[PDB]
């Protein structure tokens, strides 16, 4: 459990809970950044 | 340095699917149901091609993600660790961490 280990885990796991916690939006915010680009 | 160059020739649809790669098939199920046949196609397409790519790549590419979800407020905690990949990012390793001691207190 390295300093980048935990650290990455920090960020996974509000990252999956953002995720599940409005995926309509996150899909959306997915194909919006998409079409950005 | 070939991480490098291949993290930033990555389309943002190649992202996402790292993304969803490191979530786990649940929450990317999730998402899936919610996008439409075009996009789930696409996503679906890189996620069977982009499987097993370096750890490293895909940790850059939440530290994207992250620094998105926080600048537009779907990720509301956790500010510490995102000044910590900022002054990184802006000072270097070393700056940073002297930084950071005067942050936490």
């Amino acid at each position: 459990f390295s300093e980048e280990e935990v650290r990455y885990e920090i960020i996974l796991e509000k990252i999956r809970g953002t995720l599940k916690e409005r995926p309509d939006e996150i899909a959306m915010l997915f194909k919006l950044l998409i079409k950005d680009e | 340095p070939k991480q490098k160059a291949q993290l930033d020739e990555l389309s943002m649809s190649e992202k996402i699917a790292i993304l969803l790669i490191q979530v786990g098939e649940d929450t990317t199920g999730e998402i899936l149901r919610h996008l439409d046949i075009d996009s789930i196609t696409e996503i679906s397409k890189q996620i069977v091609q982009l499987n097993g790519t370096d750890k490293q790549i895909g940790a850059a590419v939440l530290e994207e993600f992250f620094a998105i979800f926080q600048s537009n407020q779907y990720i509301n905690t956790g500010g510490l660790e995102y000044a910590r990949e900022l002054l990184t990012r802006t000072l270097g390793s070393e700056e940073a961490k002297k930084v950071m001691d005067k942050l936490t207190k």
